[PDB]
RNA sequence: AGUAAGGUCAGCUAAAUAAGCUAUCGGGCCCAUACCCCGAAAAUGUUGGUUAUACCCUUCCCGUACUACCA
């Protein structure tokens, strides 16, 4: 064998649920593009209906020459009122949920406009270290397959993940402390694999102490400075 | 001249791809993928066309060959809703589905993970992304149906 | 070896009795070919003037 | 039978061969085709000239837009470079540790495609939402090739 | 980013005016 | 009868194996 | 061995909107059949090229036709 220990890590990421809010500069550009679009657009059927209805009122008030009585029951402006009333009654979903208010970094319902990365807490040498989910490589199994096996080893989860490619997205090599450092086990070589969380969530048995979901900006709170640097390379915050 | 050392200085066709005249689908190797179709489905025509332009420009900057950029036929579906205290379906709105397809090839297996990550992160709201391997059926779906050929084929059956 | 079967309405009495019966016999062999899973290829078929058969030839 | 059944099938094949070898027409795209209703001059809205201040505001906004998009491209371009450098470095480390696993890592993924991803919604789905009752009717025009 | 290619306009010489609307889906999501 | 060139011929640095992947001029200027 | 010419509804001809007749199918007429009456269906030898096609050219194939002489 080799002195280093093969480890296959899974970089499970939750894609954003809602679109990111527009920047103040983009809001100005968005209004201009909408303004330009209206200027260069032809009259729509709704616009043509309003113009003709206004003319009919003039053709009915200035002179009594109109030869039709029924005309149209509902005017264009009146028709807009019905649409406006329905919109007010309808309530949109809350982009910022209770998880954001309570800072519940366990649920997936937080920061729907950002990217969440799964983190778990594992105890090594009577020390709690936050690392990405990982498992030890076994004979007769691909390196990517170990990461797939890591998902099945989680605490009561029915999550489905979509792995992208076979080559690892990154690596992290560390050596054990000199107290237990031996030639047989010099250290370990962690390999990261990214996947997309399609559906599923952990059960309500254990939440706070088991796993957390944080973005790249707040990812440094849990990871070690040496471990954080390697993770921040293959994890994007676009 | 042939005997002079400057022979062949004027040769130019060896620097030009031979263009000597539908298209055969080239399957990828064990390390590269074959011809891929990047479908872009959205209910807004502007969003579908704009993102297809973004994908087309992204591939050029990534040195990924683009086989062809084309638009699939627009699908129009009527939307009807049931009236209150009634059993009659009344038309509510008309929705048109616009699909834009960008065809690429020669994508590396290792680079596929990076390419797919970038495009999915930039996907606009209301736009559906679907990347499929190019097949003969997909290409044949862009052509008008031929009932006359079908009628003759039915006789043979 | 394949058989070229022929049926002919013999001239033995008046009417179309001979001719009508030839049609039944010809259909019997055609149906018997299907029962034995034999290929029945029609060669000649001359119908009579009253829904019968004058002479018919077929290959089995 | 020999002069009727056999001859009928031969002529059917001839018609099939002519149709199969004939050129196939593409389905027209309604998006690119301008409807004739838009050609009518009645729909042409009047044009209002922009003021000097309005044109100046747009020109400055476009100039700021060029720099904003350039910075977006730089962030995206560096993101691709950061991923590529990490992935290539990881592959080199894997090859040194175990050449056999490196060979499997660089192989293509048959299950990767088809890859489907839907864009984020403006609002999250309502946990308890009751959509109205209705029916979807397809009215897409069918185009057929003749002659 | 979802705003990478979202700020667009109709690139047509002749086209009817289009209005920004919210499409409520069956799950309550809107686009 | 042939005579070898006295120096580097034009377009000798062009790699013909990857001609498809080589960047073209695409413009007159 | 050479050269001419022809290839079209099942059949035979006319035209190249590929029609008419017979045959064929369905109905009526008749105790029945045929005739008759109504209605329907049915094809360019093949190859490729002729803006594009067809009547054209041309590839190939079946059949046809004339010539093969003087010492
Ligand atoms: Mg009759």
């Amino acid at each position: 064998g080799s002195p280093w220990r093969l480890l296959g890590a899974l970089c499970l990421q939750r894609p954003p649920v809602v679109s990111k809010p527009l920047t103040p500069l983009q809001e100005e550009m968005a209004s201009l593009l909408q303004q330009i679009e209206i200027e260069r657009s032809l009259y729509s059927d709704h616009e043509l209906r309003a113009l003709d209805e206004n003319q009919r009122l003039a053709k009915k008030k200035a002179d009594l020459h109109d030869e039709e009585d029924e005309q149209d029951i509902l005017l264009a402006q009146d028709l807009e009122d019905m649409w406006e009333q329905k919109f007010l009654q309808f309530k949109l979903g809350a982009r910022i949920t209770e998880a954001d208010e309570k800072n519940d970094r366990t649920s997936l319902n937080r920061k729907l406009d950002r990217n969440l990365v799964l983190l778990v807490r594992e105890k090594f040498g009577d020390q709690d270290v936050w690392i990405l989910p990982q498992a030890e490589w076994q004979p007769g199994e691909t390196l990517r397959g170990t990461a797939e096996r890591t998902l099945a080893t989680l605490s009561e989860n029915n999550m489905e993940a979509k792995f992208l490619g076979n080559a690892p997205c990154g690596h992290y090599t560390f050596k054990f402390p000199q107290a237990m450092r031996t030639e047989s086990n010099l250290g370990a070589k962690v390999f990261f694999f990214k996947a997309l969380l399609l559906t599923g969530d952990f059960s309500q048995a254990g939440n706070k102490g088991h796993h957390v979901w944080v973005t790249k900006d707040e990812l440094g709170d849990y990871l070690k400075p040496k471990y954080l640097a390697q993770v921040r390379r293959f994890v994007s915050d676009l | 001249y042939k005997t002079k050392p400057t022979h062949g200085i004027g040769k130019y066709k060896h620097l030009i791809k031979a263009e000597e005249p539908v298209r055969a689908i080239n399957l990828g190797t064990d390390y590269e993928y074959g011809v891929l179709n990047i479908h872009l489905t959205a209910y807004d025509m502007t969003l579908a066309e704009s993102y297809a332009q973004y994908v087309h420009n992204l591939c050029n900057s990534l040195s990924i060959k683009v086989e062809e950029s084309y638009a699939m036929p627009t699908k129009t579906i009527e939307v009807l809703q049931l009236q209150d205290q009634g059993s009659k379906m009344l038309l509510d709105s008309v929705l048109t589905t616009h699909e834009r397809v960008v065809q690429i090839s020669g994508l590396s297996a290792t680079f596929a993970e990076i390419f797919l990550e970038i495009i999915q992160s930039s996907l606009p709201e209301g736009v559906r992304l679907s990347v499929k391997e190019h097949t003969e059926e997909d290409f044949k779906g862009r052509f008008k149906a031929r009932p006359e050929l079908e009628e003759l084929l039915a006789k043979l059956k | 070896n394949d058989v070229i079967l022929e049926v002919t309405a013999g001239r033995t009495t008046g009417g179309d009795i001979c001719q009508q019966f030839t049609r039944e016999i010809f259909d019997m062999y055609q149906n018997y070919s299907c029962y034995k899973h034999w290929q029945f290829e029609l060669l000649n078929y001359t119908p009579a003037d009253y829904g019968g058969l004058h002479h018919a030839a077929a290959r089995i | 039978d020999p002069k009727k059944d056999q001859e009928a099938k031969e002529r059917l094949k001839r018609k099939i061969r002519k149709l199969e070898k004939a050129t196939q027409e593409l389905i027209p795209i309604e998006d690119f085709i301008t409807p004739l209703k838009f050609l009518d001059k009645a729909r042409e809205r009047p044009q209002v000239e922009l003021t000097f201040e309005e044109t100046e505001r747009r020109a400055l906004l476009l100039k700021k837009w060029s720099l904003y998009k350039q910075q977006e491209r730089k962030m995206e371009r560096d993101t691709i470079r950061a991923m590529l450098e990490a992935q290539q470095e990881a592959l080199e480390e894997l090859q040194l540790e175990s050449p056999k696993l490196h060979a499997e890592a660089i192989k293509r993924d048959p299950n990767l495609f088809p890859f489907e991803k839907e864009g984020p919604h403006y609002t999250p789905p309502i946990p308890n939402y009751q959509p109205p009752e209705g029916r979807y009717n397809d009215i897409t025009k069918v185009y057929t090739q003749v002659e | 980013d979802s705003s990478r290619a979202s700020l667009t306009r109709v690139h047509r010489q002749a086209y009817a005016r289009l209005y920004p609307v919210l499409l409520v889906k069956q799950d309550g999501s809107t686009i | 009868r042939r005579t070898p060139p006295l120096g580097p011929m034009p377009n000798s640095d062009i790699d013909l194996s990857n001609l498809e992947r080589l960047e073209k001029y695409r413009s007159f200027d």
